[PDB]
């Protein structure tokens, strides 16, 4: 499996526009792009408010937050049974592929993933905050 | 009171001139990168 | 960014991963539980801190813990 | 406390006279034998009986002409004020122990059933009436359970938070 | 350790610390918390079961 | 296609089996409690029929039978009101002397000293003075004896039992199907022509044949026992023609279209009856006849079974324009499938109607001796204002519930609902700016006046004797309505109300109605009203528009209508739900309506109500509204501090219950702040310690004690806040206006 | 009749009956023995 | 994406906005500040003259109102100056451009205050 590339010529869903879309943060900080392949032309609910018509075939939607893209992807997976891909786009043009990160959805266990944030103890075995004073650590969970 | 002109100078200074300079300088300080 | 830690009481029920609205969590292979999988938090820079994962966790006490830390644009959930 | 008995207090008698005078002033606008006249006359009779009973009870009155209660069990016993606080204390403590013991017995009886939570919102009324009648003899059973050590759960069997 | 045997929970952060539950099953594949215990009361999440290690449960 | 009766026979067995199973209606709650949260959840979810089942037919049947139950309860309440008038009242004595006798229909039992509340209301009677206005309503209907009140009480209880029977019958025996409920064209035709139209016609018949001659004899000075009974006027036409000579001509002028012969009892006088201070009953009879004809015409608009008539779907789909996309398309499907959208519309209009009723009943008092009963006038204005505000907040709530639960984007593409959602940010931002501007330029005027008065500069104030803010538009409207009988309504003898101008209507030496002049203080308080209404609208509309999503939480519809938060993340998301917007809108509606009723009370006590002596009119507070209502200090001193003297010195009199309720309502309002200012984590930990104490003595309950949920904590806080504040104002108002009125 | 008596045994109905009995007992005691302030006869 | 309306996307609206000194095609930022300051500083003296604490004293009212307007202009010039030092750490959206804009605002505002005083005196 390889990470897909973003095609910026992908058509957008039929939408009349809304006041809930992108702002200055998209131009100067980052924005997000969700792409999916619709089986048929149908009406879906925008995460920013209102009803849009997704076109048959590939679709491309630009959204301000990753949470908006994942809410739309949850709607697409649960209601329309459609998979999707989420990218992060930077103002310099760099595109970072986000979801699903290794091609498998994160709820399904996949080989080649490494545990990060794992602690080899139960939560009641954390030390006392007096033990991490003047150490620079975030807290007893950081040691 | 002695030097009765002093409230007419110091009250505008402490009440208007000093807070304006203080907020301007603190705003420039908290916005500094 | 917020800190998300997974403790070894995790039973690999995948509920925290399904509850996450910003794709912070995933299941990796493991051997410490019957389901042979544990939750992991590789993308805590996208964690908003909603603690939906802790609401979804069935273990007592929680196996997934979210510690709110320094706030960024992503963690404050800002679209502007 | 420097108080005077209400039977010889001038403020007490003045208050009785003023209350009777106000009720009689209200009384003169109605004809005799009418319902408001009878109601006001009954109120006047109740006022007179109440002031007489408070004077006869040995209540102590302040400078305001109002009865003051004595709650120290020493001063109440050696000066005849035990009916103000001490005997009501004994009566309340008996009834409160009755209610608490009846509730405890009902909870303990419902603990042994197959659905212990069911009896807490759908009351076993015959069982509650039987347990409620048995709460009269609460001090004997409670003091025996205290001596036997069965009144208290052991500390090892009670959940606590980490310290 | 047996089946349907009363055990006392010794995990301090558990909701059922110092409380008695019934053993549902004990896993034999060497997992970290193999003892499955059913409790008559729910915790704050409405859950009635939890997994404990061998040292976290004492037979009563 | 065809409008017809369709029911299902015996759908639900009539049995007590589910009465013994609390929570039976809910899939989650039927399993029984584990914690104490189940106790509250059972009452909170009891009437959420759409949560119990997704079948619209079962929901509709439940709603229909619940409405029958509510009608039965209302009829029980009304029959009790008529019974207490018949049995425990001084209504006949008040009929003989309606000026010097205070109405009373509640008598307390003599026990624990509470018989002091049976005050000397007059008429050889002792009881609690009532402010509901039933006596004036009964006098206007022509009721002259306790026997007629007894008959209405018995007949009301029979109809109450018929309503409870119909609710049982139409749920357990013959429950109508879904297509019966969706006949909105037939429902509108029947409720306009048959309910409102025939109701107005029947009441016009009662007014003409009973209310007009009995009240004419009452105002002529005839003793009520010597007045003939209403059926004597029905049977003897000559007795009717003695008072109204057109009755000698019979029904011939009606059928020969000589309607002007009926001008003696079908009038257009306008104004008030000088004897009673109420509206002319002949005017009301003509009003109800005209309203009946208009509603009978209005009820023939919609097509049911005979081809002619309008289809509401066609009207909605035809009304679209260039700015509005698909227009009203899809609204018929919304309003025939969502009970919550219908409840939102109907609650908004019903609440607005209640407030309009309050204003029109004070300004044009329609009952004899209502206007000079200042307690009744203040009470009914305040009551109907509060009912209106609560219904409008409920309209916002159920609009939000529709948006969360019943909204479908597939059926709403580029229609009005979709386009409103698509510019919700513009709407909310513009409304926010309007609210900020209104708050500044209304409340800051008061702050400016308070600062100027406190700085010893009354010439720099906003007042009539200073910088003036004259409400010139309202003054022009008042002058136009005063001059209406001259040109724009020449057949009206008088203006609709004395409040527009003209003379003082006095009944028994007291002002019934008089001109209400508007100055700078009226301008300021009216813009305060505009500001508070706009903020309440902002909260409720923001809750409706962002109920499904926002930039903060994009999947808010999946969390539901009523949820506490989405966690401490994104900076903190407490109270994002539309329910919490209803929760805040309740406070703001309370603030708005409190200012409205304070404005009413002070303005009528200062400029309308009072005693008419030989020299002129001496008002209750002596015209101090125009002098001091332009400052916050003026309000706090001259209204709040001055007018609360009656409720704080009411002890030892019949009004002492108002002093007790004043104190207890302050307590209840303060008690609410512990729920509002705190959170359930503290209470759960405190409950853990208390549970430890109960576990030590083996008295820990099996139903595990939990602190209230976050939403329940908010609901309890706002409920106790509203109850405490409203009952504080209630006791203050009633004690003040009964003692000084 | 069993289901009806089970409904009457639910907590709010039992509370209504018990508090009606207790309130009535207190009311009738204060009616038969008006103004009791002290335990004196 | 972005909602467009006749208020936002008219030829007449875009024509009116383009002729404003903040949006004109080629104008130095000092001159844009000069026109903006002239227009604003002329306007602000009106409320100060007609509603100030000395509004009922003839002669002193206009002078006090114009001095108040000049003080407001000076305060807003300070606010513009400290805005530019923070926001910049289109020639208008630069540090030097905003410095020239602030200087032009101050000059134009004082000129507008003086012109309002002259007009009230004539
Ligand atoms: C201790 C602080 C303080 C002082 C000394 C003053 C002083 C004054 N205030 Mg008050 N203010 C102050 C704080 C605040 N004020 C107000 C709200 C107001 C209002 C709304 C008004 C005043 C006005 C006045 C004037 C009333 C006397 C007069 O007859 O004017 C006669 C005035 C003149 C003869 C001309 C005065 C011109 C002025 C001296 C120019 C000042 C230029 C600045 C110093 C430039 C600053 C540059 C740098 C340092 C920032 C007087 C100059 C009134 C007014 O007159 O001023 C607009 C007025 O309407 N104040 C608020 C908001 C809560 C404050 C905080
Ligand atoms: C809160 C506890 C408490 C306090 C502050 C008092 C206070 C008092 N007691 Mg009381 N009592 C109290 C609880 C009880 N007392 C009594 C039984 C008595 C008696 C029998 C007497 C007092 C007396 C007194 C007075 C002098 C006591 C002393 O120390 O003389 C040194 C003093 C006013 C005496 C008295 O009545 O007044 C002088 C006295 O004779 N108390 C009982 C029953 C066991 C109590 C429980
Ligand atoms: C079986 C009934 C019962 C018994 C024996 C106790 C016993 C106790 N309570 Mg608990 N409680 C009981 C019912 C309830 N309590 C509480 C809420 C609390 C609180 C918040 C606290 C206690 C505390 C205490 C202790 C001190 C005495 C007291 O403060 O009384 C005060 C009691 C109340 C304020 C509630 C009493 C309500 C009612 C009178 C009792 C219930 C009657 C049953 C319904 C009867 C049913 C019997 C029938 C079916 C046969 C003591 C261990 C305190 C503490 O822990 O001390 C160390 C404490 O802070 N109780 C509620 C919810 C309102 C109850 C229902
Ligand atoms: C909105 C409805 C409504 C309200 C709030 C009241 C309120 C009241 N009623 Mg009225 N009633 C109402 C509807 C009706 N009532 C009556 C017929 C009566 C009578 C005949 C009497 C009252 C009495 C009372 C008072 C005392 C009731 C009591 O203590 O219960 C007692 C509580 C119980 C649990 C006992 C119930 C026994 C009953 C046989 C069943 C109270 C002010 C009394 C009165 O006004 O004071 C002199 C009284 O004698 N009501 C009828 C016709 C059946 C109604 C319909
Ligand atoms: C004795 C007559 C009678 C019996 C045995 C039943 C039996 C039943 N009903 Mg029918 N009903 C009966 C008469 C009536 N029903 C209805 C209308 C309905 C509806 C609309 C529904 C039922 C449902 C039910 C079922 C269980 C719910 C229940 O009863 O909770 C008992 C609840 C109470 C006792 C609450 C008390 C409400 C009462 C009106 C008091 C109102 C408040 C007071 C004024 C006090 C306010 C303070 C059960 C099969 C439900 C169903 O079938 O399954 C979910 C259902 O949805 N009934 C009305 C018109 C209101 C009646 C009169
Ligand atoms: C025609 C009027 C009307 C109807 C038919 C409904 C119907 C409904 N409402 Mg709407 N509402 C209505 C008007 C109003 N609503 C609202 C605001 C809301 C909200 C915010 C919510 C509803 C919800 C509901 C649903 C469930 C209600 C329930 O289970 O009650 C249960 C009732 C109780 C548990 C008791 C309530 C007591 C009350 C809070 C205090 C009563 C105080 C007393 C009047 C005075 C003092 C009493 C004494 C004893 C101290 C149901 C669809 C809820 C739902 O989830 O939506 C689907 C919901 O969350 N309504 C307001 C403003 C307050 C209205 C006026
Ligand atoms: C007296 C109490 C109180 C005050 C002053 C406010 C203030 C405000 N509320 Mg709150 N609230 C208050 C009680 C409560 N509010 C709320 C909940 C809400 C909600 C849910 C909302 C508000 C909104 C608003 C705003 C209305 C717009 C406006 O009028 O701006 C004008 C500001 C005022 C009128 C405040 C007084 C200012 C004064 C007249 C001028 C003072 C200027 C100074 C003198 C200058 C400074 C000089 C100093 C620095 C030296 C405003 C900020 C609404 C809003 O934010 O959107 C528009 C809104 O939606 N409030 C609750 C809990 C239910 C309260 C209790
Ligand atoms: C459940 C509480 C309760 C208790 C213990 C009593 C006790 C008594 N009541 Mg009472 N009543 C009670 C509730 C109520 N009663 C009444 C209405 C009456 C009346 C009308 C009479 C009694 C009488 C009596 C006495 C003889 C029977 C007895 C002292 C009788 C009496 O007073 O002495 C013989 C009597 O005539 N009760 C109502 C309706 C408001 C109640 C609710
Ligand atoms: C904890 C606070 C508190 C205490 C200690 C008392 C104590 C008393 N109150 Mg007060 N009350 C209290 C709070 C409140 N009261 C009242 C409102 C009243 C009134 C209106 C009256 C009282 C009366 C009484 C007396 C009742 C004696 C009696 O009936 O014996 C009866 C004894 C039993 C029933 C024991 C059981 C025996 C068993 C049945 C066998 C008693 C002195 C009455 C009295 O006349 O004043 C002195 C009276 O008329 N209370 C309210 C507002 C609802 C309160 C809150
Ligand atoms: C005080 C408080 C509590 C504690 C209040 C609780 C737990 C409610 C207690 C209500 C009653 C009194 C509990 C017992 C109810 C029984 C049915 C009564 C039986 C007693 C007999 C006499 C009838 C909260 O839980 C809370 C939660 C969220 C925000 C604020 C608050 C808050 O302010
Ligand atoms: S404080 Fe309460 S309401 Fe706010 S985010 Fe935390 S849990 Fe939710």
């Amino acid at each position: 499996w390889k990470p897909p590339t973003l095609d910026p010529s992908t058509p957008s869903p039929i939408f009349g526009g809304s006041t809930g879309g992108l702002l200055r943060k998209a131009q100067i900080e980052e924005f997000y792009v969700i792409t999916w392949d619709a089986k048929k032309e149908q009406v879906f609910e925008m995460p920013t408010g209102g009803a849009a018509i997704m076109r048959s075939g590939p679709n491309l939607l630009k959204l301000a937050r990753k949470e908006q893209c994942l809410a739309l992807l949850t709607q697409l997976r649960n209601k329309f049974k459609t998979d999707g891909q989420i990218y992060r786009v930077f103002p310099d043009g760099e595109v970072q592929y986000l979801h699903p990160k290794d091609g498998v959805y994160p709820e399904k266990v996949n080989a080649g993933r490494t545990a990060v944030g794992a602690k080899d103890r139960s939560i009641g075995k954390n030390t006392n905050p007096v033990a991490v004073k003047f150490t620079g650590k975030l807290g007893t969970y950081d040691v | 009171m002695a030097a009765a002109y002093l409230p007419s100078v110091l009250v505008p200074l402490v009440g208007l001139v000093f807070p304006a300079i203080a907020m301007a300088s603190l705003f420039l300080y908290i916005e500094k990168e | 960014s917020h800190a998300v830690k997974i403790y070894d009481t995790c039973i690999g029920c995948t509920q925290c991963v399904r509850a996450c609205p910003t794709d912070v969590l995933e299941m990796v292979p493991w051997d410490g539980c019957k389901a042979s999988q544990i939750a992991s938090a590789p993308r805590t820079e996208d964690c908003v801190g909603c603690k939906r994962c802790e609401s979804a966790c069935p273990t007592d006490f929680l196996s997934v813990r979210v510690y709110l830390g320094s706030e960024t644009t992503r963690s404050m959930g800002l679209a502007y | 406390s420097g108080l005077t008995p209400c039977s010889e207090s001038k403020g007490f008698a003045k208050r009785q006279k003023n209350e009777i005078k106000a009720l009689t002033k209200r009384l003169k606008q109605y004809e005799e034998g009418s319902a408001p006249s009878l109601a006001l006359k009954a109120t006047i009779e109740r006022t007179e009986k109440r002031f007489a009973n408070y004077g006869n009870a040995g209540l102590l009155c302040g400078t305001d002409g109002l009865p003051h209660l004595i709650s120290d069990p020493g001063l109440a016993l050696r000066f005849g004020h035990a009916g103000e606080t001490l005997i009501p204390t004994v009566g309340f403590l008996y009834i409160a122990g009755w209610i608490g013991t009846a509730g405890r017995d009902y909870l303990i009886a419902s603990k042994g059933e197959a659905k212990p939570r069911e009896k807490e919102y759908i009351i076993d009324v015959p069982l509650a009436l039987k347990i409620s009648a048995q709460g009269a003899g609460w001090p004997f059973r409670v003091i025996r359970e205290l001596q036997k050590g069965t009144l208290l759960e052991k500390d090892s069997n009670i959940t606590v938070s980490p310290r | 350790r047996l089946w349907c045997v009363q055990v006392k929970v010794l995990r301090p952060e558990s909701y059922w610390f110092n409380e008695v539950g019934k053993v549902v099953s004990v896993d034999q594949s060497g997992i970290r918390y193999p003892v499955v215990v059913r409790f008559p009361t729910v915790n704050y999440a409405g859950v009635s079961t939890n997994n404990y290690s061998l040292e976290e449960v004492q037979e009563v | 296609k065809k409008v017809k009766i369709v029911v299902d026979g015996n759908p639900v067995e009539t049995s007590f089996e589910r009465w013994a199973k609390p929570g039976h209606f809910s899939r989650t709650l039927s399993k029984g409690p584990s914690t104490t949260t189940w106790i509250w959840n059972l009452h909170a979810d009891a009437h959420d029929f759409d949560s119990h089942t997704s079948d619209l037919e079962e929901i509709s049947r439940k709603v229909f039978s619940a409405h029958f139950g509510q009608l039965g309860i209302i009829l029980i309440w009304l029959s009790g009101m008529y019974f207490h008038g018949a049995r425990f009242s001084n209504y006949e004595a008040w009929l003989s002397d309606p000026i010097h006798i205070k109405p009373s229909a509640q008598v307390v039992w003599p026990v624990v000293g509470q018989e002091i509340l049976n005050g000397d209301v007059g008429g050889g009677f002792q009881g609690v003075q009532i402010t509901s206005g039933f006596f004036q309503l009964w006098r206007a209907s022509g009721i002259t004896s306790e026997l007629q009140l007894y008959s209405t009480a018995i007949g009301g209880l029979v109809l109450a039992a018929a309503m409870f029977f119909a609710g049982w019958f139409h749920y357990h025996k013959a429950a109508p199907k879904l297509e019966w409920f969706q006949n909105v064209e037939s429902m509108l035709n029947h409720h306009l022509a048959g309910l409102l139209g025939l109701g107005s016609l029947a009441w016009a018949g009662h007014q003409i044949h009973v209310s007009l001659p009995i009240n004419k004899l009452l105002d002529a000075g005839v003793d009520p026992k010597e007045i003939p009974l209403p059926h004597e006027f029905i049977l003897n036409r000559d007795l009717m023609a003695q008072l109204y000579p057109s009755f000698s001509k019979g029904l011939a002028p009606f059928f020969t279209i000589n309607w002007s012969e009926y001008s003696d009892f079908l009038t257009f006088q306008g104004g008030l009856n000088p004897v009673t201070g109420g509206l002319w009953l002949s005017d009301q009879a003509h009003h109800h006849l005209a309203i009946a004809v208009l509603f009978l015409v209005a009820g023939h608009q919609y097509r049911t079974n005979w081809g002619i008539g309008h289809s509401i779907k066609e009207i909605l789909e035809a009304h679209k324009g260039p700015f509005t996309g698909e227009g009203h398309k899809g609204l018929y499907e919304i309003l025939t499938t969502s009970w919550h959208a219908q409840l939102a519309i109907n609650l908004a209009l019903f609440g607005s109607l209640s407030i309009i009723v309050a204003h029109h009943m004070y300004s044009m008092p329609p009952y004899p001796y209502l206007a000079t009963d200042y307690g009744t006038q203040l009470s009914i204005f305040t009551h109907h204002t509060w009912i209106g505000g609560f219904c409008i907040v409920g309209a916002g709530a159920h609009a939000a519930i529709f948006m969360v639960r019943d909204y479908d984007p597939t059926n709403n593409y580029n229609n009005l609902l979709d386009r409103v959602i698509r510019h919700r940010d513009a709407i909310v931002s513009h409304l926010n700016w309007v609210c900020i501007f209104l708050g500044f330029h209304s409340f800051g005027l008061y702050i400016h006046n308070d600062t100027m008065s406190a700085l010893g500069r009354p010439q720099d104030m906003f007042s009539d004797t200073a910088i003036q803010l004259q409400p010139v538009f309202a003054q022009w409207i008042q002058n136009t309505h005063l001059s209406a009988p001259q040109f724009t309504a020449p057949n009206a003898l008088a203006p609709t109300s004395p409040v527009w101008g003209g003379d003082v209507v006095a009944v028994g030496g007291k002002v019934a109605a008089m001109p209400i002049t508007l100055g700078t203080a009226d301008f300021m308080v009216h813009h305060i009203h505009a500001f508070t209404i706009h903020v309440t609208v902002l909260i409720l509309l923001k809750g409706v528009l962002y109920a499904r999503s926002s930039r903060l939480i994009p999947d808010k519809a999946n969390l539901g209508f009523r949820f506490p938060c989405d966690g401490p993340g994104r900076g903190g998301t407490c109270q994002v739900s539309a329910w919490d917007h209803v929760f805040l809108g309740l406070f703001w509606m309370y603030n708005s309506l409190s200012i409205a009723i304070f404005h009413f009370s002070w303005k009528m006590q200062s400029d309308v109500w009072g005693t008419v002596n030989s020299t002129g009119v001496s008002h209750i507070t002596g015209g101090n509204f125009s002098q001091s209502a332009n400052t916050i200090n003026g309000w706090l001193r001259d209204f709040l501090w001055a007018q609360s003297s009656q409720v704080i010195q009411s002890y030892g009199s019949a009004l002492s219950a108002y002093g007790l309720i004043f104190l207890g309502a302050h307590f209840i309002w303060a008690f609410s702040l512990m729920f509002l200012f705190s959170g359930r984590g503290y209470w759960q930990e405190l409950i853990e310690s208390i549970v430890w104490a109960h576990n030590k003595l083996k008295v820990a309950p099996s139903i595990q004690p939990r602190a209230l949920s976050i939403t329940q904590g908010r609901a309890v806080g706002v409920a106790h806040y509203l109850l405490g504040g409203i009952a504080t104002t209630w006791s203050f108002f009633l004690a003040r206006i009964i003692a000084v009125g | 009749m069993k289901n009806f008596t089970t409904y009457l045994s639910t907590a709010p109905v039992v509370a209504l009956i018990w508090f009606t009995f207790t309130a009535g007992l207190l009311i009738e005691i204060n009616r038969f023995f008006p103004d009791p302030l002290v335990f004196s006869f | 994406g972005m909602l467009e309306t006749p208020v936002t996307s008219s030829p007449l609206v875009a024509g009116f906005l383009s002729n404003l000194p903040a949006y004109r095609i080629g104008v130095s930022p000092l001159l844009r500040g000069v026109e903006i300051g002239l227009v604003h500083g002329f306007l602000v003296t009106g409320p100060f003259i007609k509603l100030g604490p000395l509004r009922n004293i003839p002669g002193v009212a206009e002078r006090a109102g114009c001095l108040s307007g000049a003080g407001l202009v000076v305060i807003l010039a300070v606010a513009l100056t400290i805005y530019g030092a923070s926001a910049f750490q289109d020639p208008l959206q630069t540090a030097d451009g905003w410095q020239k804009f602030s200087a032009g605002w101050l000059v134009g505002g004082l000129s507008g205050v003086a012109w309002a005083w002259i007009l009230t005196q004539t």
